[PDB]
C-alpha cells in the first residue's frame, strides 16, 4: 500500500516494515556462529566459495574492530565493511579522552545506537546486516554481544546469524561451555559448522577461526593455521560417525 | 500448534525408521512448527 | 541523519480553503471544554480537567498556566502542543522584559504567540498546532481576554468558550453575561457555563480555575475553587 | 513494481532494486579480462568502436606507478573514481614517502562507494573495476561492484559475455601460477577471444594490454605496442 | 468525517479531517508490541517497579536484558517498548539528567526530567520527517519535598504523575486491578507497596513467579539510591506472599 | 434425505437411486494425467520428500503411523 516506503511510516499493525525487510536480507546470508567460553571468545564463519576464481582465504568476514575485539558479521556485505569504519572509529575516540581500551559492554551499546539513527527517518536506509563482537580481559572476562539492523544489543552465551540461524542454536545449547577451555571450543566450533552446513544448497566452504582470549594475552587474531587444520579433521569424523 | 508439534516429532522417528521417538524429535518439531508458524501470517486479536 | 522537509504540508485547495488548518480547528473542538470571562476588574480563565481514573495524580500538571507575573493561558485540544506554546511564550515574555525592563503587555504577547503559530502553516515539514490559547492579562488599569487559534488570528472577547461544546456555551454566555459583574460569579457564571457542557460532579480537584486582577494573575488553590462551588458564590 | 525508485527502499524480498539495476549498467560494458601470476598482474581489455570513422573508448586507466584500473560502465562515473584515486595516492606519496598498498586502496573505494547507497537521491557509481597493483605482497586483482563490495582474486573478468571468459580462466587457474610475462599475456587473449562473436577477432585495433610487475611499473600497449602480443597468438578455431 | 483519508495523513503526521494524528495512535500499538507488562506502585514511603523479565533461550545472558535502568542514583525508569527506541531514549535521559545538574547544580527532579523526555517525543509528532519512538518510559525517584513520585510519559509527549500505573500489554487490565487497591487504602509500608505490585502483575498474568521471572526496583525515602533488588531479595516477598 | 426414483403418477417409491453430485464436481474429473516421475522435476529434491512423506506415505504404510501412535498431517 505505502507503508513500506518509508523507515518513518509505522504500519497500522504498529511495527515498521522497513526494519523487517532489512533482518529478512540478513536471513539470506551464510552462517555466522559466536560461543563464549570461560577464558575467551570463538568465531565461525560459514564463508561459501562461489568460484574457484576468488584467493584463498580472502574477502574475510572477520574484522579487527579494536586491539582487542572481534567483529564477525552476516547480511549484506557492503554494509558490514561500513560499521566496522563506525565502529573502529568510536573505539579511538575512546581510548583518546578515556585513555584505556574500551570496555565492550559500551562500545557495543554505542554501535547499536548508532545503528538505530537509521531506521528513523526517511532520508536514509536501515542496515542490511547483523554482527557479534567479541572481546577478552581480564578485569571482566570474556563478553559476546550481537547486534542486528533494528539497533538491538544483547548479551550472549552462544548465538548465531544467518541462513541457519535456526540449526545453529540447537548445537550450542546441546553444548556445556561454562567449563571449557578456550582450545577445546574450537573443536566444538568447527564441528558446529559442518552440520549446520548443506553441499546440497551450497557448493562448499572455507572455515574462518577466531581466539580472543586467555591464549593469546588480550588480543584478537584468527586461529593458527595448524590449529585450523586439527578442528576440521575432527569435523569430518563426526559426520562420518 | 502443540497437536502439529506431537505428530512431526512422530515424523522424524517414521523418517529415520525408528518405533519411538525422543527428546530431541519434540525439540526439532518445536523449532519447525514454531518457524512456520510465524512465518504464516499475523493472527490478530479480535474482541467482540 | 536528515536534513528535513522543505516545502509546506498546508497548501490551498481549489476551494480556497487552507486544509489543514480547518481540521486543526476540529481538533480544538474534541478538546476539553474552557470558557473566559472579562470581569470589570479581573478576568477568570475555567476549565474542564482531564482525568479517567483515580490514579492520576490531579495536583502533577497544570491546564491553567502562568506565563508572566500578569498573563495567563489556558487551552483546548492536543496537551503537548500546550507545553511548546507555553514555553515559547514564557521566552517571549523574558525577551520583552530583557530589553524595556517592563512586563510585557497582554496585547503585545498575543500578537507574538499567534506569529509563532502563524510559522507553522507556511514553513517546512511541519503540521499546525493542535490548540486556542486563550490569553487573560491585566495591564495599565484594564482587564484582557484574548483567544489566538491554531490558524494564527486572535480577536479580543467580553466573554468566550472553547472546545468541545463552544457553540452551546458561547450562546449560554450570551444572555448570562452583563457587563459590570464582579470578580467573583465571572468564576460563578464560568462555572456554571463549564457545567452547560460537562457531565459529572465537579469537585476542588475536577476542575481548574484562574483569575487575573490588579494584584496579579494567580492559579486558585483546591481549597478556594471548593468555595465557589457552593453554586451559589 | 515501487520499489524500484531510490537506493533508499528495501524489497519485501530482501534485497534493493537500484542496486541489482546498476550492476546491469556493468554488464553493458565492453568486455574485460585481468589474472596474475605471482610476479605480473595483467589487465586486458576488449576496446570498442561506435563507428567506422571513430576512435576507441580508453578501458585501461593509469593510477599510480604500480595500479591500473579497467573501467565497464559509465565513463562519466569511472572518471569521478579515478580522479578520487589518483588523489589518495598522491596524498600516500606525500605523507608516507611510499606507494598506496593496493588493499588499504580498495578499502578507500568501498568506503566511499558505500555512502551513495544509503543517502537519499543519491545514485550507485554505475562502473565496475578490476584493479591490478603490485606491491609488497606480489600482484593482486580486485573486483569492485557498484553495490560497494570487492573481491581479492586470481583472475577476473567483467563486462558483456564475460562469463565466457570467466570458464576459460577456472580451467586454467592451475597453469597461471608458473607462467613467465609473454605466456601469461597469451591466456588472457585466448580468455578475451572467447567473449566475441565467433565471426570476428583481436585485431590491433581494439585491443588494450596493461602489464604490472616486480621490476616494471604499470605501463599501458595501444595500437603497435600490441602486435608483439598478438603476433605469436594461437589460432582459435571453431 | 468518521475516518476518512486526507491522501497523506497515515504516512506523515499531519491531521486527519477527523481531528486526529493516525501517527501516533499507532507508535501506542508499538508499545503493546514488545510483549512485557510493567507496573509501578507508590507508597507514602517508597515507590516500586516491577517489571516481567523474560528470557526466552538459555543462551541469552540474563544480567543483560533488563527493563530497568539508573538514570541519576535518584531517579530509575523502566522501559516498556521497541527495545532499540528503549535503549535510545534511556540514553537521552542520562543526558538529560546529567546536563542539568551540570547548569543548575542541584541535581534533577523527577517532575522536570520527564516533562524534557516528553518534549523531545512531541517534536517527532510535530515534523513529518520522522516517526515518534515507540516505547514508553515511567520514572520513580524520591523527591526531596514531596515525597516519592511516579511518572508516566507517551510516545505523543502527554505525561502524567501517578499513584500506579502500568504499561504494556496488560495495560488495561492491570489499571483496573489497581485502582481497587487505591480507594481502599492502607498504611502503605515499604512491604505493603511490592506486596501489592508483585499481587499485580502475578494475577494479571496468572504466572505466580520465580525470583528469576521478575525484576524490582525499588526507591525508599530512608535510602534514596535506586536499587534493583538480586534475586535473594525477591524471593523472600514471594514466599512471604504464598503465605500471606 | 434419499434420492429415489419415484412413478410419474401414482406416487410409488420405485427404487433406491446411488446419490447425485453436481455435474460440476463429477467435472473436476480424477482425470489420469501423465506420468512425470519425481527424476523429471529439477532440484527441489528436499520439497518432494516432505511432500510425499505427508500424501504418499499413509497411502500404504498408515502401519507405521499406528505403531509409533500418532495420526498423519
Amino acid at each position: 500500500t505505502g507503508y513500506d516506503l518509508s523507515a518513518s511510516t509505522f504500519s497500522p499493525d504498529g511495527r515498521v516494515f522497513q526494519v523487517e525487510y532489512a533482518m529478512k536480507a540478513v536471513e539470506n546470508s551464510s552462517t555466522a556462529i559466536g560461543i563464549r567460553c570461560k577464558d575467551g571468545v570463538v568465531f565461525g564463519v560459514e564463508k561459501l566459495v562461489l568460484s574457484k576464481l576468488y584467493e584463498e582465504g580472502s574477502n574475510k568476514r572477520l574484522f579487527n574492530v579494536d586491539r582487542h575485539v572481534g567483529m564477525a558479521v552476516a547480511g549484506l556485505l557492503a554494509d558490514a565493511r561500513s560499521l566496522a569504519d563506525i565502529a573502529r572509529e568510536e573505539a579511538s575516540n575512546f581510548r583518546s579522552n578515556f585513555g584505556y581500551n574500551i570496555p565492550l559492554k559500551h562500545l557495543a551499546d554505542r554501535v547499536a545506537m548508532y545503528v538505530h539513527a537509521y531506521t528513523l527517518y526517511s532520508a536514509v536506509r536501515p542496515f542490511g546486516c547483523s554482527f557479534m563482537l567479541g572481546s577478552y580481559s581480564v578485569n571482566d572476562g570474556a563478553q559476546l554481544y550481537m547486534i542486528d539492523p533494528s539497533g538491538v544489543s544483547y548479551g550472549y552465551w552462544g548465538c548465531a546469524i544467518g541462513k541457519a540461524r535456526q540449526a545453529a542454536k540447537t548445537e550450542i545449547e546441546k553444548l556445556q561451555m561454562k567449563e571449557m577451555t578456550c582450545r577445546d571450543i574450537v573443536k566444538e566450533v568447527a564441528k558446529i559448522i559442518y552440520i549446520v552446513h548443506d553441499e546440497v544448497k551450497d557448493k562448499a566452504f572455507e572455515l574462518e577461526l577466531s581466539w580472543v582470549g586467555e591464549l593469546t594475552n588480550g588480543r584478537h587474531e584468527i586461529v593458527p593455521k595448524d590449529i585450523r587444520e586439527e578442528a576440521e579433521k575432527y569435523a569430518k569424523e563426526s559426520l562420518k560417525e | 500448534d502443540l497437536r502439529n508439534v506431537c505428530t512431526e516429532a512422530g515424523m522424524f522417528a517414521i523418517r529415520a525408521d525408528h518405533d519411538f521417538v525422543v527428546q530431541e524429535d519434540f525439540m526439532k518439531a518445536v523449532r519447525k512448527v514454531a518457524d512456520s508458524k510465524k512465518l504464516e501470517s499475523k493472527l490478530d486479536y479480535k474482541p467482540v | 541523519a536528515e536534513r528535513g522537509y522543505s516545502f509546506s504540508l498546508t497548501t490551498f485547495s481549489p476551494s480556497g480553503k487552507l486544509v489543514q488548518i480547518e481540521y486543526a480547528l476540529a481538533a480544538v473542538a474534541g478538546g476539553a471544554p474552557s470558557v473566559g470571562i472579562k470581569a470589570a476588574n479581573g478576568v477568570v480563565l475555567a476549565t474542564e480537567k482531564k482525568q479517567k481514573s483515580i490514579l492520576y495524580d490531579e495536583r502533577s500538571v497544570h491546564k491553567v498556566e502562568p506565563i508572566t507575573k500578569h498573563i495567563g493561558l489556558v487551552y483546548s485540544g492536543m496537551g503537548p502542543d500546550y507545553r511548546v506554546l507555553v514555553h515559547r511564550a514564557r521566552k517571549l515574555a523574558q525577551q520583552y522584559y530583557l530589553v524595556y525592563q517592563e512586563p510585557i503587555p497582554t496585547a503585545q504577547l498575543v500578537q507574538r504567540v499567534a506569529s509563532v503559530m502563524q510559522e507553522y502553516t507556511q514553513s517546512g515539514g511541519v503540521r499546525p498546532f493542535g490548540v486556542s490559547l486563550l490569553i487573560c492579562g491585566w495591564n495599565e488599569g484594564r482587564p484582557y481576554l484574548f483567544q489566538s487559534d491554531p490558524s494564527g488570528a486572535y480577536f479580543a472577547w467580553k466573554a468566550t468558550a472553547m472546545g468541545k461544546n463552544y457553540v452551546n456555551g458561547k450562546t449560554f454566555l450570551e444572555k448570562r453575561y452583563n457587563e459590570d459583574l464582579e470578580l467573583e460569579d465571572a468564576i460563578h457564571t464560568a462555572i456554571l457555563t463549564l457545567k452547560e457542557s460537562f457531565e459529572g460532579q465537579m469537585t476542588e480537584d475536577n476542575i481548574e480555575v484562574g483569575i487575573c486582577n490588579e494584584a496579579g494573575f494567580r492559579r486558585l488553590t483546591p481549597t478556594e475553587v471548593k468555595d465557589y462551588l457552593a453554586a451559589i458564590a | 513494481n515501487q520499489y524500484d525508485n531510490d537506493v533508499t527502499v528495501w524489497s519485501p524480498q530482501g534485497r534493493i532494486h537500484q542496486i541489482e539495476y546498476a550492476m546491469e549498467a556493468v554488464k553493458q560494458g565492453s568486455a574485460t579480462v585481468g589474472l596474475k601470476s605471482k610476479t605480473h598482474a595483467v589487465l586486458v581489455a576488449l576496446k570498442r568502436a561506435q563507428s567506422e570513422l571513430a576512435a576507441h573508448q580508453k578501458k585501461i586507466l593509469h593510477v599510480d606507478n604500480h595500479i591500473g584500473i579497467s573501467i565497464a560502465g559509465l565513463t562519466a562515473d569511472a572518471r569521478l573514481l579515478c580522479n578520487f584515486m589518483r588523489q589518495e595516492c598522491l596524498d600516500s606519496r606525500f605523507v608516507f614517502d611510499r606507494p598506496l598498498p593496493v588493499s588499504r586502496l580498495v578499502s578507500l573505494i568501498g568506503s566511499k562507494t558505500q555512502i551513495p547507497t544509503q543517502r537519499y537521491g543519491r545514485r550507485p557509481y554505475g562502473v565496475g573495476l578490476l584493479i591490478a597493483g603490485y606491491d609488497d605482497m606480489g600482484p593482486h586483482i580486485f573486483q569492485t561492484c557498484p553495490s560497494a563490495n570487492y573481491f581479492d582474486c586470481r583472475a577476473m573478468s567483467i563486462g558483456a559475455r564475460s562469463q565466457s571468459a570467466r570458464t576459460y580462466l577456472e580451467r586454467h587457474m592451475s597453469e597461471f601460477m608458473e607462467c613467465n610475462l609473454n605466456e601469461l599475456v597469451k591466456h588472457g587473449l585466448r580468455a578475451l577471444r572467447e567473449t566475441l562473436p565467433a565471426e570476428q577477432d583481436l585485431t590491433t585495433k581494439n585491443v588494450s594490454i596493461g602489464i604490472v610487475g616486480k621490476d616494471l611499473e604499470f605501463t599501458i600497449y595501444d595500437d603497435d605496442d600490441v602486435s608483439p602480443f598478438l603476433e605469436g597468438l594461437e589460432e582459435r578455431p571453431q | 468525517s468518521r475516518g476518512s483519508s486526507a491522501g497523506f495523513d497515515r504516512h506523515i503526521t499531519i491531521f486527519s479531517p477527523e481531528g486526529r494524528l493516525y501517527q501516533v495512535e499507532y507508535a501506542f500499538k508499538a508499545i503493546n508490541q514488545g510483549g512485557l507488562t510493567s507496573v509501578a506502585v507508590r507508597g507514602k514511603d517508597c515507590a516500586v517497579i516491577v517489571t516481567q523479565k523474560k528470557v526466552p533461550d538459555k543462551l541469552l545472558d540474563s544480567s543483560t536484558v533488563t527493563h530497568l535502568f539508573k538514570i541519576t542514583e535518584n531517579i530509575g525508569c523502566v522501559m516498556t517498548g521497541m527495545t532499540a527506541d528503549s535503549r535510545s531514549q534511556v540514553q537521552r535521559a542520562r543526558y538529560e539528567a546529567a546536563n542539568w545538574k551540570y547548569k543548575y547544580g542541584y541535581e534533577i527532579p523527577v517532575d522536570m526530567l520527564c516533562k524534557r523526555i516528553a518534549d523531545i517525543s512531541q517534536v517527532y509528532t510535530q515534523n513529518a520527517e520522522m516517526r515518534p519512538l515507540g516505547c514508553c518510559m515511567i520514572l520513580i525517584g524520591i523527591d526531596e519535598e514531596q515525597g516519592p513520585q511516579v511518572y508516566k510519559c507517551d510516545p505523543a509527549g502527554y505525561y502524567c504523575g501517578f499513584k500506579a500505573t502500568a504499561a504494556g500489554v496488560k495495560q488495561t487490565e492491570s489499571t483496573s486491578f489497581l485502582e481497587k487497591k487505591v480507594k481502599k487504602k492502607f498504611d502503605w509500608t515499604f512491604e505493603q507497596t511490592v506486596e501489592t505490585a508483585i499481587t499485580c502483575l502475578s494475577t494479571v498474568l496468572s504466572i505466580d513467579f520465580k525470583p528469576s521471572e521478575i525484576e524490582v526496583g525499588v526507591v525508599t525515602v530512608e535510602n534514596p539510591k535506586f536499587r534493583i533488588l538480586t534475586e535473594a531479595e525477591i524471593d523472600a516477598h514471594l514466599v512471604a506472599l504464598a503465605e500471606r | 434425505g434419499d434420492l429415489v426414483g419415484v412413478n410419474k403418477d401414482s406416487y410409488l417409491i420405485l427404487e433406491t437411486l446411488p446419490t447425485e453430485y453436481d455435474s460440476r464436481v463429477k467435472a473436476m474429473e480424477v482425470d489420469e494425467r501423465p506420468t512425470e516421475q519425481y527424476s523429471d522435476i529439477g532440484g527441489l529434491d528436499k520439497q518432494i520428500q516432505e511432500l510425499v512423506e505427508a500424501i504418499v506415505l499413509p497411502m500404504n504404510h498408515k502401519e507405521k503411523f499406528e505403531n509409533l501412535g500418532i495420526q498423519p498431517p
